[PDB]
DNA sequence: CGACG
DNA sequence: CGTCG
């Protein structure tokens, strides 16, 4: 762990372990109605050479410069100890070792910070789409950063953040259920608390805005999606382009160019892309024909279906490693909506340009990755509005929302026995409807087959899309 | 809660933001509530009565913007009121109603008086003991609750957390836990309670209030 | 939050 | 503890 700079002695001294357990603690304190928000850093530390041992304590509010801090040098290191249990014990109301903490009122809380031959022979462009799925700098980076706005405590413990999205789908299923202002008030304390907010000096709010509420979900399932990233990176004689390659579970082959499935993706990719809610344009790199281990197989039950179709899907390319080891997932029953419409399945898009946006790639970052699959939807249960549905009618093997622009129909075409929509962007006759473009919804994960996976340019339109356009 | 705050000094320590000399205890002292730097958590800057003005602080109603000026004394809450400046039914039960709560205000203090004269400090907290009240911190509290309780009866406690309800200048906050997170947040002006029963030991000194119960109730401001 | 009677 | 900052 790290020593607090606010002592002067991070090079000087290191913070001291024992018995398999460090001397650094970080604790919270909320109460949403007088609006204290308050932090409490403890630590005990060890000069890097001699028994020169000391205690230090920084107390104020999150965010802000109110507070104060105070340095004790400790004659001996079994003083410095007793000294740290007996201020943790008072400040929080428990001992220093326990399995089970209990809260206790006008008490803090603690907080789970997390600290800390060459012989491959495949083809180069696999070797860059792995260097790209798998990339630790990146990770990494991501992974330890330092924004005081979104965490101005330090890097949560992913078990932390689980907490926080329980607690946020327990708000959730209270504001449905009639639900006591208390019954909320407490949820948010609680998540206030594990989750540090730099408010400055206003009072935090309560979590009744529900659409907020969907945000925060989403941020955590963010963090969490990086977490499970970071502990697949952690995974010799074999080449580590061929070693991370072993970890995805399926089998990878690159499409020609000039092929002409590569130039059926290629019109399907150009006529599905609209520059109206989409600041840039798609350059495809890389085709990749992708079989997952076994995915083959669970699919199976759904090949005899009918209306199976070649559909999008984009997420982030951290993701992607879990991604090609696990195929695609649906949320857990205790996981708070993170805005979806229609509940929790696996959802697709008939356009590149909306999937494509869940990339959420960067000036800095062009490219982005994207799945196509080969989707057993059967009967379609079609809506216009949202709907967080449970149980599928009886009849129904999928779910579509019908938005105000769809691909040609006329212009669909059969790879395989699986329709494609590559038309071109025309207006669906469909009246008051809120999407606008299609999306489509499964919610059993074997009904998708992942077919190919696209690398793509985003090319924005900045100065320099500007001067290569105008001249 | 509010920003001003006036009350007869705790402890005769505070040096006065102004004179920077000792303030001496129960003495009428005024406080302006500030954020502290050193911690998160607002504290009282306490002047004497005197000094207060001095800081051009312009105080347009005392009643409203201090906190605890429905508990100081009466003639007290007088002096605050004139300082802090430099229709027949309707009027004469407004003159007759201010009667009525300046009765009630040297009432209270009368009975805070006796029973410091007569009581000590754990003879109170075990008044408030037997009647199933909560012991608050400080003798000024301590002695506070015996008379609330005295005038209006042992407190019952609270409908949902089960704690203590104490009076505030406005109505009976609770003061209790519904959570180890959270704490409640119930008021009422009109709490259940049974009627108030002095020990037996303290019968001698019962006398020494000459019973004079009364069937009061308490008034609250508009 | 620490400091102090 | 119960004040005070
Ligand atoms: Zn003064
Ligand atoms: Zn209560």
């Amino acid at each position: 762990a790290a020593v607090d700079p606010d002592s002067g002695l991070e090079h000087s001294a290191h913070v001291l372990e024992k018995g398999g357990k460090v001397f650094s603690a970080t604790l919270g304190l909320v109460d949403i109605v007088k609006g204290t928000n308050s932090y409490y850093k403890l630590q005990l530390l060890e000069d890097d050479k001699e028994n020169r041992y000391w205690i230090f304590r920084s107390w104020g509010r999150v965010g802000t410069v109110i507070g104060s801090n105070k340095l004790e040098q400790m004659p001996s290191k079994e003083d410095a100890i007793e000294h740290f249990m007996k201020l943790y014990e008072e400040k929080t109301g428990n001992a220093w070792h326990s399995k089970n903490f209990t809260k206790y009122p006008k008490k803090f809380y603690p907080l789970e910070i997390d600290y800390g031959g060459t012989k491959s022979k495949l083809p180069k462009p696999v070797q860059d789409l792995i260097k790209m799925i798998f990339d630790v700098e990146s990770m990494k980076k991501a992974m330890y950063e330092i924004d005081l706005q979104k965490m101005p405590l330090g890097k949560l413990s992913k078990r932390q953040i689980q907490a926080a999205y329980s607690i946020l789908s327990e708000v959730q299923q209270a504001v449905s259920q009639g639900s006591s202002d208390s019954q909320i008030l407490d949820l948010s304390n609680r998540f206030y608390t594990l989750i540090p907010h730099d408010f400055g000096m206003k009072k935090p709010p309560l979590l009744n805005n529900a659409d907020s509420v969907q945000a925060k979900a989403e941020m955590l399932d963010n963090l969490l999606d990086i977490e499970v990233a970071y502990s697949l990176l952690r995974g010799s004689s074999k080449d580590p382009i061929d070693v991370n390659y072993e970890k995805l579970k399926t089998d990878i082959k690159v499409v020609d160019r000039d092929s002409e499935e590569a130039e059926i993706i290629r019109k399907y990719v150009k006529n599905t892309h609209a520059t109206t809610h989409n600041a840039y344009d798609l350059e495809v790199i890389d085709i990749f024909k992708i079989e997952r281990e076994g995915e083959c197989q669970r699919y199976k039950p759904f090949k005899q279906l009918h209306n199976r179709r070649l559909l999008w899907h984009g997420s982030r390319t951290t993701n992607f490693a879990g991604i090609l080891s696990q195929g695609l997932r649906i949320a857990p029953p205790e996981a708070p909506v993170t805005g979806y419409m229609f509940g929790k399945g696996i959802y697709f898009a008939d356009m590149v340009s909306k999937s494509a946006n869940y990339c959420h790639t960067s000036q800095g970052d062009p490219i982005g990755l994207i799945l196509l699959g080969e989707v057993a939807l059967g009967n379609m249960y079609e809506l216009k509005h949202a709907s967080h549905i449970s149980k599928l009618p009886k009849g129904k093997h999928s779910v579509k929302g019908l938005g105000k622009t769809t691909p040609d129909p006329s212009a669909n075409i059969s790879l395989d026995g699986v329709d494609v929509p590559l038309g071109t962007g025309i207006s669906s006759g469909v009246n008051d409807t809120s999407l606008l473009y299609n999306e489509y919804i499964v919610y059993d994960i074997a009904q998708v087959n992942l077919k190919y996976l696209l690398k793509l340019k985003f090319n924005f339109k900045t100065s320099l899309w500007l001067e290569h356009h105008h001249h | 809660d509010k920003l001003y705050r006036v009350e007869y000094a705790k402890s005769g320590r505070a040096s006065c933001k102004k004179c920077s000399e000792s303030i001496p205890k129960d003495s009428l002292r005024m406080a302006i509530m500030v954020q502290s730097p050193m911690f998160d958590g607002k504290v009282p800057h306490w002047y004497h009565f005197s000094c207060f003005w001095k800081v051009g602080h312009s105080i347009r109603h005392p009643d409203v913007e201090v906190d605890g000026f429905s508990e100081l004394r009466w003639d007290d809450q007088q002096k605050v009121k004139k300082t802090a400046e430099a229709s027949k039914k309707e009027k004469d039960k407004d003159s007759k109603l201010e009667k009525a709560l300046k009765a009630q205000n040297d009432l209270i203090w009368n009975i805070k008086d006796e029973l410091k004269k007569v009581c000590s400090t754990n003879d109170l907290k075990e008044l408030l003991i037997f009647n199933k009240q909560q012991v608050p911190s400080g003798e000024s509290a301590i002695l506070d609750r015996v008379a609330d309780g005295m005038v209006f009866g042992a407190l019952l406690p609270c409908e949902e957390c089960s704690g203590q309800l104490v009076f505030k200048s406005d109505a009976y906050y609770c003061t209790g836990d519904v959570t180890a997170w959270t704490k409640c947040m119930v008021k009422t002006q009109t709490p259940n309670r049974k009627e108030w029963v002095t020990p037996k030991e303290f019968r001698e000194i019962s006398y020494l209030k000459k019973l004079k119960v009364k069937k009061q109730d308490r008034i609250f401001p508009p």
